[PDB]
C-alpha cells in the first residue's frame, strides 16, 4: 500500500463511527441531561470512554496497514 | 473510578508479539531518530548507553559518530576542576536536565519520566504508549482543564502535563519512510519496547532451543521411567483369598 | 522383537571408559544439529526485519 | 558392603537408595521433591545474583539494571530468581492441598504437618522481604503497607513499628537489614527441610487408597527417581516458558518505576500467592481483627493434625467438600487483586467465614459421622 | 524391619522382555474417560461455585460502576 | 429428646445404609473390607485389637491389602467374575475393636490409662 | 464443537470449510474416545463430513 | 488420633483430667512470664 | 549456686538488650528529625511539600475563600467531628501530615472531590482542612507540633 | 521417657545428655566445643552486621565508619567481629595441637580428622576474603598479592585469575563477589562441624592416657557441661578484654587508610594466623615452588591418619619431637612479620624443610621404632 | 584544628553533633557550626546553593 | 593401622596387589576425563 505523509489515522477514526451509534446516542443524552448543571461534579466521562472504546476497537487493526 | 482508571488502550498487532517473531530493526533506528528530535528535549534514559544501539541499531562507526555529537561532561583533570569532552560507546545518553527539580521547573511541575523502562513499566506497554501519542482528543462535557494541562482520555485522570510533540513531516527518516504523525508515534513505540526487553529475540531463540530439548528429554525420561517399573507393573500375584 | 547388535554392542556400549566418549561426541552433534535447525527456523521466519539484513542490504 | 564400612555411605544409602516406598504412589507425591529442587534453584540462583546486587536506597534499582544488561547470563539468573519463587509456592501449594485432600497430617505424621506450616511461614516472610530488594514501587510500598499493620497492637505497637524500620519511614537501614534477613532465612529453610524430611522417613509415605502399606514395599532409588526425574523434566519445561517467553507475566509493572515515597500507586498489590491472606484482611474493616483472623487461619493449620477427622477417596462427604475448600481458596486469592468494593467486602467476609467453617466444623464433625457411617 | 505374615506366590519378569511404551497409546483414550468419569463431581462443583461467584461479583461491579454515572 | 433421638436414629440408619452403600461399591473393586480400612498406626486400639486375632484372620487381611495395592499400582480393578463374589461388610473386626474400646472407656472412669501406647518406632 | 470452530476461524484469520472439519474431526474423536477400534476414526469422519455437508 | 477422637470415643473423663491442684501449680508459671517480661524491658514507674 | 545465678541472669540481660538495640535508629537517623520550612517562597493557592521525617507535609497556604469553604463545612458531615481552627494555629498556613492512617498511603495535592487532596490507593478524599469526608479511613489526618517565629520560619519535629 | 516419644528428643538426649564420654579427659579436650561458641559468636555478629555493611567500593570504608560512630552498640559489634576471628583461630589451633599431640586422628578416626583439615580449609579461605570486605589498604593489597599468585599455573594462569577479578584487576566486581561469598561460607562451616561431630560420635574420644576407655565411660551432659562452662568463661574474659580494651592490638593500622590503587603500603602482610603459610611462600625464591609446598603441606596433613605411627605419653621420643615441631611453626608464624632478608630467607628455608621432615619421615619412622622398642 | 589544619586537612566521618558532651555544649558547637558554609540543595528551581 | 603400617608388618605381598588388568582398567579412566575437559572447554585445534 502506499504511505501518506498525512496521517491516516483520523480519517479511519471518522471512518469507524458510523459503526458506535448507538454509544454516541447514549454519550450525547448524558451531555444534554448535565447541561443545567451547577455543582462542578457532574461529567459524562463513562459513556465517552464506551463511545471511544468501540471506535478504537474498530479502528485498531486498520490503522497499522496503513503503517509502514 | 472510571475517570481515574482512565479509557484502556485497544490491542494493536505488533509483528514483534508472537514468541517466535523478531523486532523490526528498521523501526528501532527510525524510533531512535524521534527519540532524538523530539523526546530528548525533556527526557533522559539514563540506563541506555551507545555501546548498546551497536549490532542492533547502528554499525560501530555510526554510534561513535552520534556518541562524538554530544558533550559530556568528565574529570577532574590534574588541576582539580571539571571540564567537557566528546561522548564515547561507553557514555550514556545525555540528561536534558542535571536533576529532578529543574526538570519540573522546566514543566510547570510535573518531571517527565525516564523511558528507559516505561513500556515495561505501564500496564499493557506498547499500545498505551501509541494510544497516549495519537490521542489527544476533546474533553467530554463537564470535564474542564486548568491552565498548562491538556487532556488526554487515556492517561489516568485525564488531565496531562505533556502536549501534542508529533507532528506531520516532523522528523526526516534516512530510508524515504514519509514521516505522519501516527509513523513517528508506531517507530518510537517499537524503540521503547526495544529499550525496556532489549534482548528479547535472544531470550526467545534459547527458549525455543530449551522447549525443544525439554520436550524431547520428557519422553526419553518416560521411556526410562517405564522400563524401570515395567517388572512391578505387570507382576502376577496369586494367593487363597477369595473374598 | 527389535534388538541390539551384538557386535555394535561388543564395541560401546561393554565398558563405561569407551560408552562416556561416544556419548560426548554424540551430545555434541546433537547440540550442533539442534542449534542449526532452530537457528534455520528462526532466520527464515524473520527475513527482512533482522539488522544484518539491512546491513547486507546496504552493500 | 562397602556402605557399612562408612557412616555417610550408610546413612545416605538407607534414607536414599534402600528406603521402602509404597509401590501405589501416584504423581501426587512427586510435590516434595518438586520442593526441595525449588529450593535448591532459588538458593543457586540467589548466591549468584548476590554478586551483583547492592543493598543501598541509591544503588539498589541501578544494580539491578546493570546486572540485567551488562552481566553475562544476568538476565537469566535475575528472571530466573523471580520466576523461580513463584513455581516455589506454586509446587508448596499443590503439596499442602494434597496433605489436606488425603487427610495426611493424622497419627502418627503431626510432626510432619507441624514442621510443614513451620516452613511454609518462613517461606511466606522470605519471599515478602525479597520482594524489597529491587527498591521498585511496589516494593517500598507494600513494605510500607504491610509494616505498618504492626500499630493495630496498641501501646507498643509504633514502637516495634519504628525499631523494626530503623527510623520514622521505609528507608535504607530498612533495606539493609531486610537485605541480611533475606539472604539469611532460606538456609533456616533448608534445615527445616532435611528436619521435615528426616520426620516422615521414621513411619513413611501414605498411599492413595489410605490403607496400611507395610506389606507392599519397594526401593526407593531403583525405582522413584526415575519417577521423579519425569516431574521435575514437566516443571522444567514451564519453567523455560516463563523465563524465556512471558518474564513479567506473572509480576507487576509499577515496580520497574524507582520508589517514590511521596506519591503512592493507585493500586498495591502484592505478588499473587500473598493475595489470599491480603483479601482475608481487607474483607474485614479492622485491622486487630484482620491481623487476628489471619493467626487464627495459621493456628487452624497448625491444629488439624488433632481436629481433623476424615481423608482420601472412600471417605466420600469430606471429599467432596474439599472441592468447595479449594474453590474457596481461590476465590480469595482473585479478590486479592481487586479494588474495594462493598461487593468484593461482602464476597470476602462469606468466604472467609466459609474457610473458617470449613477447617474448624467440617474437618472433627463431618469426619465424625462418616467415621461412624463407615465403622459404627 | 516390621515382619508381614502373609502367604502368595509371585510372579517377574525382566523388563528387557516386554515392551516399554507401545501399551501408552492403547490405553491413552480409555484412561482420559476413566479420569473424568472419577473426577467429574468434584471438578464440576469447583468450576460452578468458582466461576458462579466471580460472574456474579464482577456483575455486581459492573452495576456499582454503571450507578455512579451522571 | 428420648424420642427424639428414637425418630432422629431411623434417618442415620437410612444415611448409614446408604454411605455404606456406596462406599462398598467403591470398596469392592479393590477386593477390600470396611475393616481394611483401619491403620494399626492411625490408631492405638486398632493396633491392640489386631494382635488380639488369630493368625489366619492377620494373614488374610495382609492378603487383602497386598491385592488391592496391587490393583492400584496397575490402574486395574477386579474382574467380573471376582468382583460379583465381594463382601464388603463381612466384619472380622468390629466385635474385637468394640470390646477394646469398651475395656478403655471403663478405665478412663477409674483413673487408670490403657495398658498400651502407640506404635513406637526406631 | 462451536468453541473449536470459533477458534480456528480467529485462528486462521479468514473463513472456510477447514474449521468445521478440525471441529468435526475433534468432536468425532472427544465421542469416539473409549470404544472398540473401527470407531475412533469413523466417528470424526461422520462429524467431519457432516460438517462439510452443513457448509 | 488423639485430640478430638478421644473427646469423642468418651476416654476424656473428670477421673482422667488434671486435678485442681495441679492446674493451680501449672497456672503459677503465669506470674514468672510477667515477671520475666519486666525483668527485660523494664519498663516500671514501680521503683520510685 | 544462687549467688552464681544472679550475675548469670544479669549477664543474658545484658547480651540480649546490647543485641536488641543494634536495629534502633542510629544517631544520624535521629539528628535529621527536625527542618525548618521557610514561607516566604510559598504563594496563595499553592501546595509545597517538605520531607520531615521522612513524610511529606502538605503545607498550603490558604486564600481567604477557601478558608471561609474550610470553616463553612460543619460538623455533621465529618466521619471524626474536628473544626478547622483546632486542627490549625494560623487558618493561612495549614501544616499537615501527609500520610493516610489508614495503610500509611500519601495523598496528592490539588486533587479530589473536596478539592483538598485525593487519597489514590483506596479512592478516599480529603478536603481542604484535612478531615476526613470518603473512603475507608477512620482518622483524620495528622497535625505535627509546630510554632511560628519572627522570621516566618516554622520549627516541625 | 518422655525422649523416647519425640525422636528429636530421642537424638538430643542420646547425643548431649546420656553420651558416654571418658571420665579422665583434661581440659585439652575443650577446644571442639570453643570452636564451636566462636564459630556460633561470628555468625551472629556477622549476620548483626550485614545489616549497617554496604558491599560497594566508594561506600564500603564509609558504612563501617557509620557502624562504628553511629549504630547503636555497633563498635562493640564490628571489635567482636574482628577479634572473634582471632580467638577462632587461636582456639582452633590449639585444637589441631592436640590432635597431633595424641594422635588422635589414628583409626578408627581418620574422617574425623579429615573432616577436620576441611574445615580448616574453609576456615582459612572464609577468614581471607572476609578481611578483604572492610575495602582498606590492606585488604585491597592483601587480596591483590594473593589472587594473583594464580600466574604460577602453566597456560591456564591469567585466564583464572581474571575470571576471578570479574575484570583485569580487583575492582567492585571482586568486592561484591567477595561479599556474597564470605556471607555464604560459614553456613557450610557449621554443616561441616555438624558432620565432624556426629563422624567422632560413632566411636567416641580418646583419653590422656591412650588407652582403652570402655570400662570408664560416664554421662556428658551432666559432668561436661559445667567443664565446657568453665572454659566458655575463660575466654569470655579473653575475649572482653580483646574487645574493650586492646580493639586493635591484633590487627594493622594500614587498614584504616582507603584504599588506593595506584599507592602501595611500604610492608604487605595479612593478618597473624595467615604468617606460617605466608612464610612458606616467601621463603622459596619460586611462586611456582611456593604453591607446591603450601599444597604439600595440607597434602601431608590429610595423609597424617595413614602415615602417623605415634601418642602422647608413653611413646616419648615422638612426645619430645613435638615440642620441636611447635616451635618450628611458632618461628614460621614470627618469621612471616618480617622482611625479606638472606638470614630470613635461610631460615625460613631451614624452617619449612623441618615442617616437611616431622611430617613425612619423623611421624611414621620414628613412631615405628617406638611400636618396635615398647611391643616388640 | 581549627586555625591551623582546617585549611589544608579534612575531616569527613566528623560532624559538629559528635562534639557535643565532649569538648562543647549543645550551644556552643551550635554556634560553632553556624560559622561554616556547606553547599546544599537543589532548590525548587533546581539550583544548588549555600547555608548556615 | 592402615597405611604404612600394612606394609612394615608384611601385608602388601606381590600378591594382593592389584593385577596388570585392574590397573589397565583403572587406567583406562584418564582418557576420559581429558575428553571430559575437552568437551567442557572446547579448544578446537589448540593442539600447537
Ligand atoms: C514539552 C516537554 C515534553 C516533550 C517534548 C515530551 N514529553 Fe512526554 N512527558 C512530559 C511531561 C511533563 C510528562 C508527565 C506528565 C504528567 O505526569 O502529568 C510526560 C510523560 C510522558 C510519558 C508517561 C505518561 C504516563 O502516563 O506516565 C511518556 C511515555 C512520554 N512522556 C513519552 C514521550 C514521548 C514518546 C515523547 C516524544 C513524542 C515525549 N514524551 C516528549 C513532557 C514532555
Ligand atoms: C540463599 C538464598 C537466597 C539469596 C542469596 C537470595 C538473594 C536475592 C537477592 C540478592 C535478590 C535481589 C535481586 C533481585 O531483585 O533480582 C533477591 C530477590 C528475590 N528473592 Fe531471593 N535469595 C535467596 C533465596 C530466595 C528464596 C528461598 C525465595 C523464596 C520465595 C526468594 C525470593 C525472592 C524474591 C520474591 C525476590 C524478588 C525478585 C524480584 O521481584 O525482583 N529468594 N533474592
Ligand atoms: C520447602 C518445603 C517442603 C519440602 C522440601 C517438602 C518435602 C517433602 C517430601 C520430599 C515429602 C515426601 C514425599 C511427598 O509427599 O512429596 C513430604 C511429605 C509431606 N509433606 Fe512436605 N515438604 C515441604 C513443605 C511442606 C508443607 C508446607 C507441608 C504442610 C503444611 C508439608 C507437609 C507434608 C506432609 C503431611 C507430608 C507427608 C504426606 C504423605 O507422605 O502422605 N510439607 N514433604
Ligand atoms: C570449627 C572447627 C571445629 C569444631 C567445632 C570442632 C569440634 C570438635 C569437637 C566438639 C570435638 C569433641 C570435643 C573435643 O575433643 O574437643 C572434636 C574432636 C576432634 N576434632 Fe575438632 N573441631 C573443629 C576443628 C577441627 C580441626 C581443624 C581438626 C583437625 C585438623 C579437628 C580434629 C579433631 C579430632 C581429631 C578430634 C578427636 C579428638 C580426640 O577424641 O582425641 N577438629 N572436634
Ligand atoms: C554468617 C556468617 C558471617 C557473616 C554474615 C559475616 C559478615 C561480615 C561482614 C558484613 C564483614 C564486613 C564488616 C566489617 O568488616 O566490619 C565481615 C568482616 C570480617 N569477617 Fe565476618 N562474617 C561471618 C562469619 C565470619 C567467620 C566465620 C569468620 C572467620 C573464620 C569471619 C571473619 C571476618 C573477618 C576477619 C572480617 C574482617 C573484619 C575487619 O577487619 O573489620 N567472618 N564479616
Amino acid at each position: 500500500v502506499e504511505y501518506t505523509e498525512d496521517d491516516p489515522k483520523p480519517q479511519i477514526e471518522e471512518d469507524c463511527k458510523p459503526h458506535c451509534v448507538k454509544e454516541w446516542a447514549a454519550y450525547k443524552a448524558c451531555a444534554e441531561r448535565i447541561k443545567d448543571d451547577t455543582t462542578g461534579q457532574a461529567h459524562c466521562s463513562g459513556q465517552y470512554f464506551d463511545f471511544w472504546k468501540c471506535v478504537d476497537h474498530c479502528a485498531a487493526p486498520k490503522i497499522f496497514a496503513h503503517l509502514k | 473510578n472510571e475517570a481515574a482508571d482512565g479509557l484502556h488502550a485497544p490491542h494493536y498487532p505488533w509483528g514483534h508479539e508472537g514468541v517466535l517473531d523478531s523486532y523490526d530493526h528498521a523501526a528501532i533506528r527510525r524510533g531512535h531518530k524521534v527519540y532524538q528530535q523530539v523526546c530528548a528535549a525533556c527526557h533522559s534514559m539514563q540506563y541506555l548507553h551507545w555501546r548498546q544501539l551497536v549490532g542492533v541499531c547502528y554499525t560501530e562507526e555510526e554510534a561513535k559518530a552520534l556518541a562524538a555529537e554530544t558533550e559530556v561532561e568528565d574529570g577532574p583533570n590534574d588541576e582539580g576542576e571539571m571540564f567537557t569532552r566528546e561522548g564515547r560507546l561507553f557514555d550514556a545518553f545525555p540528561s536534558p536536565y542535571a536533576n529532578e527539580q529543574a526538570a519540573r521547573y522546566a514543566n510547570g511541575g510535573a518531571y517527565p519520566p525516564d523511558l528507559t523502562l516505561i513500556s515495561g513499566g505501564r500496564h499493557n506497554g506498547p499500545n498505551y504508549i501509541f494510544s497516549l501519542l495519537t490521542g489527544y482528543r476533546d474533553p467530554p462535557a463537564g470535564i474542564s482543564i486548568r491552565e498548562g494541562l491538556y487532556y488526554n482520555p487515556y492517561f489516568p485522570g485525564g488531565a496531562i502535563a505533556m502536549p501534542k510533540m508529533l507532528v506531520d513531516g516532523g522528523v526526516e527518516y534516512e530510508d524515504g519512510t514519509p514521516a505522519s504523525a501516527s509513523q513517528q508515534a508506531k517507530d518510537i513505540t517499537t524503540f521503547l519496547a526495544w529499550a525496556s526487553y532489549p534482548y528479547q529475540d535472544e531470550m526467545r531463540v534459547m527458549g525455543i532451543k530449551a522447549c525443544l530439548m525439554i520436550s524431547i528429554l520428557i519422553g526419553f525420561a518416560a521411556y526410562s521411567k517405564r522400563l524401570r517399573w515395567a517388572p512391578i507393573k505387570s507382576q502376577r500375584i496369586v494367593m487363597d483369598v477369595v473374598n | 522383537v527389535m534388538r541390539l547388535s551384538e557386535a555394535l554392542y561388543q564395541t560401546f556400549f561393554k565398558r563405561s571408559t569407551v560408552y562416556i566418549p561416544m556419548l560426548l561426541v554424540g551430545a555434541y552433534f546433537s547440540n550442533e544439529a539442534i542449534d542449526y535447525a532452530v537457528d534455520k527456523m528462526w532466520t527464515t521466519r524473520n527475513k527482512g526485519k533482522l539488522f544484518s539484513d539491512i546491513i547486507a542490504e546496504r552493500t | 558392603r562397602m556402605h557399612n564400612k562408612i557412616q555417610l555411605l550408610s546413612v545416605l544409602n538407607t534414607h536414599l537408595v534402600a528406603y521402602p516406598t509404597p509401590m501405589n504412589l501416584n504423581y501426587s507425591w512427586n510435590g516434595g521433591s518438586l520442593a526441595g529442587m525449588m529450593l535448591a534453584s532459588q538458593m543457586l540462583t540467589g548466591i549468584l545474583l548476590a554478586m551483583h546486587y547492592v543493598g543501598h536506597v541509591d544503588y539498589a534499582f541501578a544494580s539491578v539494571q546493570h546486572l540485567m544488561t551488562d552481566v553475562p547470563s544476568g538476565m537469566i539468573l535475575r528472571y530466573a530468581h523471580a520466576n523461580g519463587a513463584s513455581l516455589f509456592f506454586i509446587v508448596v501449594y499443590l503439596h499442602v492441598l494434597r496433605g489436606m485432600y488425603y487427610g495426611s497430617g493424622a497419627q502418627p505424621r503431626e510432626i510432619v504437618w507441624i514442621s510443614g506450616v513451620v516452613i511454609l511461614l518462613v517461606m511466606i516472610i522470605t519471599a515478602f522481604i525479597g520482594y524489597v530488594l529491587p527498591w521498585g514501587q511496589m516494593s517500598f510500598w507494600g513494605a510500607t503497607v504491610i509494616t505498618s499493620l504492626a500499630t493495630a497492637i496498641p501501646v507498643v505497637g509504633k514502637h516495634i513499628m519504628y525499631w523494626l524500620w530503623g527510623g520514622f519511614s521505609v528507608d535504607n537501614p530498612t533495606l539493609n537489614r531486610f537485605y541480611s534477613f533475606h539472604y539469611t532465612l532460606p538456609f533456616i529453610l533448608a534445615g527445616l527441610s532435611v528436619f521435615h524430611i528426616a520426620a516422615l522417613h521414621q513411619y513413611g509415605s501414605t498411599n492413595p487408597l489410605g490403607v496400611n502399606s507395610q506389606s507392599s514395599l519397594i526401593s526407593f532409588g531403583s525405582y522413584f527417581g526415575a519417577k521423579d526425574l519425569v516431574g521435575a523434566l514437566f516443571l522444567a519445561l514451564v519453567f523455560s516458558i516463563l523465563v524465556f517467553f512471558y518474564p513479567d507475566l506473572l509480576g507487576h509493572p509499577d515496580n520497574l518505576i524507582p520508589a517514590n515515597p511521596y506519591s503512592t500507586p493507585q493500586h498495591i498489590v502484592p505478588e499473587w500467592y500473598f493475595l489470599w491472606v491480603y483479601a482475608i484482611l481487607r474483607s474485614i474493616p479492622n485491622k486487630a481483627m484482620g491481623v487476628l483472623a489471619i493467626g487464627l487461619v495459621f493456628a487452624s493449620l497448625f491444629a488439624m493434625p488433632f481436629i481433623g477427622l476424615g481423608g482420601g477417596k472412600f471417605r466420600i462427604i469430606t471429599e467432596w467438600l474439599y472441592w468447595t475448600f479449594l474453590a474457596d481458596v481461590l476465590l480469595l486469592t482473585w479478590l486479592g487483586g481487586n479494588e474495594i468494593t462493598p461487593i468484593t467486602s461482602f464476597v470476602g467476609q462469606c468466604c472467609t467465614a466459609y474457610l473458617f467453617f470449613y477447617l474448624l466444623v467440617c474437618q472433627p464433625l463431618v469426619g465424625y459421622l462418616e467415621t461412624q457411617f463407615a465403622h459404627g | 524391619r516390621q515382619n508381614i505374615p502373609l502367604r502368595e506366590i509371585l510372579y517377574q519378569l525382566s523388563p528387557y522382555q516386554q515392551d516399554v511404551i507401545r501399551q501408552t497409546f492403547t490405553n491413552a483414550p480409555k484412561t482420559f474417560l476413566r479420569f473424568f468419569k472419577e473426577k467429574g463431581v468434584g471438578l464440576a462443583t469447583f468450576g460452578v461455585l468458582f466461576f458462579g461467584i466471580k460472574g456474579y461479583t464482577e456483575h455486581e461491579m459492573h452495576q456499582e460502576r454503571l450507578a455512579e454515572r451522571y | 429428646t428420648s424420642l427424639l433421638k428414637q425418630v432422629a436414629l431411623p434417618v442415620f440408619n437410612s444415611l448409614a445404609t446408604t454411605y455404606r452403600s456406596v462406599v462398598g461399591a467403591k470398596l469392592a473393586k479393590y477386593g477390600l473390607r470396611f475393616d481394611d480400612l483401619q491403620d494399626p498406626l492411625k490408631d492405638e486400639d486398632v493396633a491392640e485389637a489386631l494382635r488380639r486375632l488369630p493368625p489366619d484372620v492377620v494373614v488374610a487381611r495382609n492378603c487383602r491389602l497386598r491385592r488391592a495395592l496391587d490393583l492400584s499400582c496397575k490402574h486395574e480393578a477386579l474382574p467380573k467374575d471376582l468382583l460379583e463374589k465381594q463382601t464388603p461388610e463381612l466384619s472380622y473386626l468390629q466385635d474385637v475393636l468394640n470390646e477394646v474400646r469398651a475395656e478403655r472407656r471403663e478405665r478412663a472412669q477409674l483413673g487408670a490409662p490403657a495398658p498400651y501406647t502407640r506404635i513406637y518406632y526406631d | 464443537f462451536s468453541f473449536t470452530d470459533a477458534t480456528v476461524e480467529n485462528m486462521r484469520g479468514k473463513h472456510d470449510m477447514t474449521s468445521g472439519m478440525v471441529a468435526g474431526a475433534v468432536t468425532g474423536f472427544l465421542f469416539g474416545m473409549g470404544r472398540p477400534m473401527p470407531q475412533p476414526v469413523a466417528w470424526p469422519l461422520a462429524f467431519a463430513g457432516a460438517a462439510v455437508a452443513a457448509d | 488420633p488423639i485430640g478430638v477422637w478421644s473427646v469423642f470415643q468418651g476416654y476424656v473423663t473428670p477421673a482422667r483430667l488434671p486435678s485442681i491442684q495441679t492446674l493451680t501449680r501449672v497456672g503459677a508459671w503465669g506470674g514468672v512470664v510477667v515477671v520475666g517480661g519486666l525483668y527485660m524491658v523494664q519498663p516500671w514507674d514501680w521503683l520510685a | 549456686q544462687t549467688g552464681g545465678r544472679f550475675l548469670y541472669a544479669s549477664a543474658a540481660r545484658l547480651a540480649v538488650l546490647k543485641i536488641v538495640m543494634s536495629l534502633s535508629a542510629a544517631a544520624d537517623t535521629m539528628a535529621l528529625s527536625s527542618l525548618e520550612v521557610d514561607l516566604s517562597g510559598v504563594e496563595e493557592g499553592t501546595t509545597i511539600t517538605v520531607k520531615w521525617r521522612g513524610k511529606p507535609v502538605f503545607i498550603r497556604h490558604r486564600t481567604d475563600a477557601e478558608i471561609a469553604q474550610s470553616a463553612e463545612v460543619a460538623l455533621s458531615e465529618l466521619r471524626d467531628p474536628q473544626k478547622d481552627v483546632d486542627r490549625a494555629i494560623n487558618p493561612k498556613y495549614l501544616v499537615v501530615v501527609g500520610i493516610c492512617t489508614h495503610l500509611g498511603c500519601v495523598p496528592i495535592s490539588g486533587a479530589g472531590n473536596y478539592q483538598g487532596w485525593f487519597c489514590p490507593c483506596h479512592g478516599s478524599h480529603y478536603d481542604i482542612s484535612g478531615r476526613i469526608r470518603e473512603g475507608p479511613a477512620p482518622y483524620n489526618l495528622e497535625v505535627p507540633e509546630y510554632r511560628f517565629t519572627e522570621g516566618q520560619k516554622v520549627v516541625i519535629g
